[PDB]
């Protein structure tokens, strides 16, 4: 009758009780009921399927509150301190039109609310109006250890094409897949402007995940073997310098 | 000393199942008037479908601040696509589905 | 509850690879003007393309995933008013047979 | 109303067409030369290469014992090829990128001068986009600009 | 008892049936709400006191 | 041989699902029986094996949970966890 | 209440009427900006009705809008008083007609001495948001109560 | 006969047919077992390699890799 | 309010005033692309919104299982099998009132009784 | 629930247990119940978590 499925360590019956936490890689959407400027957050916590476990998370905002005009939008970039608005990083990623900007965030032509609430983001948007500038714009806006510009905008270019979006992949020439899934976001979140959609529940079970050994064996054994390999490197480096057997 | 060769001639581009395509990594096309196949050597024949009729703004061009030879071949004419004895090729799409690790 | 239990997780790779050959469209060559009608497909979150025959794609992977092909700790929704179809097979997700 | 648990001993006692042929093009040209696919980002329909004048021109734009990481083949050698090429005269401007996901399967059907047709596999694919139509710029003139 | 049981069982009836009414009076958008509330919140507050109403 | 499917929480919003089968199925009483629902519903995709197994393992040795509060099946399924008893034979 | 006007609707109706928060918002179904350089006519031609009679240099841009007759009814209101306050608002920068009761629609229109589209959308803003038609601040829904 | 309607009480024996196969605590023995099977060689094989750089003056390099792992 | 994009420029047309023939026009301040005016309406702010409650119509929606069903029959072509829901406008204020979708020529006619 | 249509207002979807304790509850009641109880548990520890710092 013993049903087992437990761990016995010191002579002791040790259980890992079944830990709790969000899913990812799910656009989410959030409400602002402070006084705050940001009405929207749409947030998406991206991550690999397995290895590193990344924790940057995106985050698209919507600034100005309801009854007042003006109302642009400014999505954050990891390692980028300031907020840079959406077109903005649409000209980065290699789209420098505007029409084809509304086309792939709204996708119905009939509408004319989403489209007029683009109108500051594609004012911006015809301030900054080339890729090259867009990229020097993201290079000079955030992380300023590339001191050289040549550098810093082929530094900017690579951080589009791996910190941006972890998921999907990080290889280069998939911007204009990233484009697509980026006006997707932002059409969540104008839609979720627009009252058509309640804000995302939490509370769903379906985006919950459990974790059981497995996962945290996982965590925990990539840890330890991570630090395994950086030890036995620095024998190495001792051995090789020391000049020793 | 880039030179276009032609470019008048017409190319059609082709999305070829796996098989055959890693297979062309010699047939007959049998154009019938809006519908054409294909007769490959023994062995199946395949519908082409007319994907895009309209076609431009797309060529096709090879090569043989560093310039490089550069040629040019001809424009695109039609974009096309290859539609496919089924019941083997379904079963080896099945039968793909049973990729496992030791 | 008694018959509850939690997924494991499988792999998308093959999913992905068996939707492409009944004519799923790569999600670079969208065009929202030329097929403002096609229901998109995602997998774990991920826009891999759309389709525009989401009826005999799904009665396709539904019929494939009774007969044991796909692991039934895959699960998959198809929401209409949204006009998406998410695919989740990640580790973690709690189920019960029915 | 009870539990019926005497199930073993119940259990117990109940139990017109056109033909023209394909051929591969010996390797030699294969060899020689790359095909490589062109596609316009101007949404004019138009637009050939005649129509876009001459000359026409294509061309791409002390520490001790430590640690290096690693990186493989492939992506190095299209890491290496980070410079994208334009096509000018002497005015117009296209500069490409590569496309990558478009790679797959494509197959060319080159029509000739006979009905038959001459089929190439694809190398890569490039998008070519019209750049420097209005021509305008500034860099720190728009940093500044951008402050009011 | 038998016949208090049958009481109780068209006591709760007719609560059944009045909200039945409110109810396609409601989807019918004839029914204006009164000051302070909107449609929903007088149609929950009328469902709510009639059920309660029954089971008292 | 397709008879029986897992269903987490995301897909249960996409289904509709019976309680007893042969209560909710079919198409068509005692004073002392609780009263039920009806069947109106045509398009049932799933079925629920049995309800009684939406308890846990506590809540399970109660004996006619129906009948009694939720808060007693809770301060039973919590005294469950500490009565005397054989845990094993060894 | 007083105990003199005690028991009495009509009363009730007059005080809530006289500190209930009401804004030019509250009674707005929508609002439309045209392009009209004649500062007198009007190319729409149902208006013209309007441009006939409260007639009997400025902005070739017009401000327009229209507002529900339920909440002119709800919340009492004049369209005159309402233009009353517009124009003592804005003083005379702002050039206001607006429509009649007798009027199936509800219509005001607007103009004033880059583009001047800018400038209305600003005046938007403050009309809708800045303007209280009657009632003091931050008094809402008073409930009858016997 | 054989393609006649289930009633509630059969259903019992299903629910059985399932303790019978999984067990009351069968989500640990799966998850671990899945890890000890797959995690394993997943975490080995995903950072595995590493190499140390050696500097002489003619260049030079060394590496150490980890494979098939095993379990006792 | 449905504006227009400019030629090889693709930018919005924003609204330029012609002073010397006194007619609007719609610009692209990237480039000298001007086109003329078709009317003199340039923003519509409409406040109350009323749209986007029978949102979400698609032809497959006779397919759906969750949806419920009903007897009343089409005004239209006399079907009496429909599928009715409510409004997919979100809001606090948002009427009760059904629509009815006919599982045959797919009209919205809805059940309001006051305004049709 | 999952076992009852969309845009259902009915009284009996909506949480009304119209059921007693001497005949037993259906599954869609007591689960209800079981929601209120727990909300009755919680409500209870929280007035008194916050019962003892106003005492102090
Ligand atoms: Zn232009
Ligand atoms: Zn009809």
């Amino acid at each position: 009758f013993d049903m087992g499925g437990y761990f016995i360590i010191n002579g002791s019956e040790k259980v890992l009780i079944a830990q709790e936490r969000s899913a990812g890689n799910i656009v989410q959407v959030f409400k602002k009921a402070a006084p705050s400027p940001i009405s929207h957050v749409a947030e998406i916590r991206s991550a690999l399927e397995k290895g590193s476990r990344f924790i940057s998370t995106l985050q698209v905002k919507l600034y100005g509150r309801e009854g007042s005009s003006a109302r642009t939008i400014k999505a954050t970039l990891p390692y980028i301190k300031q907020d840079i608005p959406i077109v903005i990083i649409f000209r980065a990623l290699g789209i420098i039109p505007d029409g084809e900007i509304l086309e792939h965030i709204c996708y119905d032509v009939n509408d004319w609310q989403m489209l007029e609430m683009l109108k500051p983001c594609v004012e911006d948007g015809f301030v900054i109006q080339d890729r090259e500038t867009a990229l020097d714009f993201i290079g000079r806006r955030g992380t300023a250890l590339g001191i050289k510009k040549e550098k810093r905008i082929q530094y900017a270019k690579d951080i589009l094409q791996k910190e941006f979006l972890p998921h999907i992949t990080q290889l280069e020439g998939f911007e204009s897949r990233k484009a697509f899934f980026l006006g997707y976001m932002i059409n969540r979140l104008l839609l979720c402007a627009l009252d058509r959609k309640d804000q995302d529940d939490r509370d769903h079970f379906g985006k919950k995940r459990l974790d059981l050994a497995g996962p945290l064996l996982a965590q925990l054994f990539k840890t330890l073997f991570k630090k395994l390999t950086k030890d036995i490197f620095r024998y190495m480096q001792r051995t090789v310098e020391e000049a020793h057997d | 000393d880039l030179d276009l060769e032609r470019s008048n001639r017409q190319v059609w581009l082709v999305r070829l199942p796996m098989f055959l395509a890693e297979k062309w990594r010699l047939g007959k096309i049998r154009i019938n008037k809006s519908k054409i196949t294909l007769l490959l050597n023994e062995p199946h024949e395949y519908d082409l479908e007319l994907t895009k009729k309209v076609v431009e703004n797309e060529y096709v061009f090879t090569e043989q601040t560093i310039p490089k030879k550069t040629a040019i071949v001809g424009t695109v004419c039609h974009e096309c696509q290859v539609m496919p004895y089924h019941k083997i090729v379904e079963q080896r799409r099945n039968i793909v589905k049973l990729n496992n690790k030791e | 509850s008694l018959m509850s239990c939690i997924s494991v997780g499988t792999d998308p790779m093959p999913i992905i690879t068996f939707l492409s050959e009944w004519g799923m469209e790569p999600l670079e060559d969208y065009v929202p003007h030329q097929s403002p009608d096609a229901t998109r497909v995602f997998v774990n979150g991920v826009w891999h393309g759309v389709h525009r025959n989401p009826a005999r794609l799904m009665e396709t992977l539904r019929t494939l995933r009774r007969k044991g092909d796909i692991n039934p700790e895959v699960s998959m929704i198809r929401d209409i008013r949204e006009k998406e179809l998410k695919i989740f097979t990640d580790a973690g997700r709690v189920y019960r047979p029915l | 109303f009870i539990k019926r648990d005497r199930m073993r001993r119940n259990f117990l006692r109940m139990r017109e067409y056109n033909e023209f042929p394909l051929r591969a093009i010996p390797k030699e040209d294969l060899e020689n030369m790359r095909t490589h696919l062109l596609k316009f980002q101007s949404k004019k329909k138009i637009n050939p290469v005649t129509d876009f004048h001459l000359p026409v021109r294509l061309h791409r734009k002390r520490k001790t014992r430590q640690l290096k990481v690693l990186d493989e083949n492939a992506k190095k050698l299209r890491f290496e090829e980070f410079y994208p090429w334009v096509m000018e005269d002497f005015y117009n401007t296209w500069v490409g990128s590569y496309e990558a996901g478009n790679s797959d399967s494509y197959v060319l059907l080159s029509v000739e001068d006979d009905g038959s047709f001459t089929m190439i596999p694809a190398d890569k694919v490039y998008k070519f986009t019209a750049r420097n139509k209005y021509a305008t710029l500034t860099i720190d003139e728009a940093e500044k600009r951008m402050d009011k | 008892d038998g016949p208090t049981m049958r009481e109780i069982t068209e006591t709760i009836a007719e609560a059944k049936k009045k909200v039945l009414d409110v109810t396609k009076e409601a989807q019918a958008n004839l029914l204006t709400a009164k000051h302070g509330m909107t449609l929903r919140e007088s149609f929950e507050d009328n469902v709510v006191r009639f059920l309660n109403e029954a089971r008292d | 041989e397709g008879l029986v499917e897992y269903i987490d929480a995301e897909e249960e919003e996409s289904i509709l699902i019976a309680m007893q089968p042969e209560d909710l199925e079919p198409a068509e009483v005692d004073p002392a029986k609780r009263i039920r629902v009806s069947h109106h519903a045509t398009t049932f995709t799933h079925c629920e094996i049995h309800p009684s197994m939406i308890l846990g393992v506590a809540a399970s040795i109660i004996p006619f949970p129906d009948h009694n509060q939720s808060p007693r099946n809770t301060y039973q399924s919590a005294m469950g966890k500490q009565a005397m008893g054989v845990f094993l034979t060894n | 209440l007083e105990p003199g006007h005690a028991a009495d609707q009509e009363q009730a109706k007059l005080i809530r009427s006289a500190i209930e928060h009401t804004t030019l918002k509250s009674v707005t179904i929508a609002s439309e900006i045209y392009y009209d350089p004649d500062p007198r006519s009007t190319v729409i031609p149902e208006d013209e009705e309007i441009i006939q009679l409260h007639f009997s240099q400025q902005s070739p841009w017009l401000l327009r809008l229209e507002l529900d007759r339920a909440a002119m009814n709800d919340k009492d209101l004049t369209m005159g008083q309402v233009g009353e306050r517009i124009k003592q608002t804005f003083k005379n920068d702002l050039f206001v007609i607006w429509s009649e009761d007798n009027d199936e629609k509800l219509i005001i229109r607007c103009r004033v001495v880059a583009e001047e589209d800018h400038m209305l959308k600003k005046i938007e803003n403050t009309m809708l948001e800045n303007i209280t038609l009657r009632g003091v601040e931050n008094i809402e829904r008073v409930v009858m109560m016997k | 006969d054989e393609s006649a309607p289930i009633t509630a009480e059969d259903s019992w024996a299903v629910i059985s047919a399932f303790f019978r196969e999984k067990g009351l605590v069968s989500q640990q023995l799966d998850s671990f077992n899945q890890f000890v099977d797959y995690t394993l060689q997943d975490i080995i094989c995903e950072d595995s390699t590493l190499i140390l750089e050696q500097l002489a003056q003619i260049s030079r390099k060394y590496e150490i890799s980890f494979g098939k792992i095993y379990v006792t | 309010t449905t504006f227009r994009f400019c030629r090889d420029c693709n930018n919005m047309l924003y609204p330029r005033e012609d002073k010397e023939n006194n007619r609007l026009l719609f610009e692209c301040r990237t480039c000298s692309y001007v086109e003329e005016a078709g009317s003199p309406l340039v923003y519509r702010h409409e406040l109350i919104t009323n749209i986007g409650e029978t949102a979400g119509v698609v032809q497959d929606i006779g397919s759906d299982p969750t949806l419920p069903r009903s007897d009343r029959e089409c005004p239209k072509c006399h079907s009496r099998e429909n599928v009715f829901f409510q409004s997919q406008q979100r809001r606090k204020d948002t009427s009760m009132v059904l629509f009815f979708v006919c599982l045959s020529c797919s009209h919205i006619f809805t059940s309001d009784q006051k305004n049709k | 629930l999952p076992h009852f249509s969309k845009d259902d207002y009915s009284p009996e979807s909506k949480g009304f247990v119209e059921n007693s304790y001497l005949r037993g509850l259906t599954p869609q009641e007591f689960f209800f119940h079981a929601m209120g109880g727990r909300e009755g548990l919680i409500d209870t520890a929280v007035k008194t978590a916050e019962t003892g710092y106003i005492q102090r």
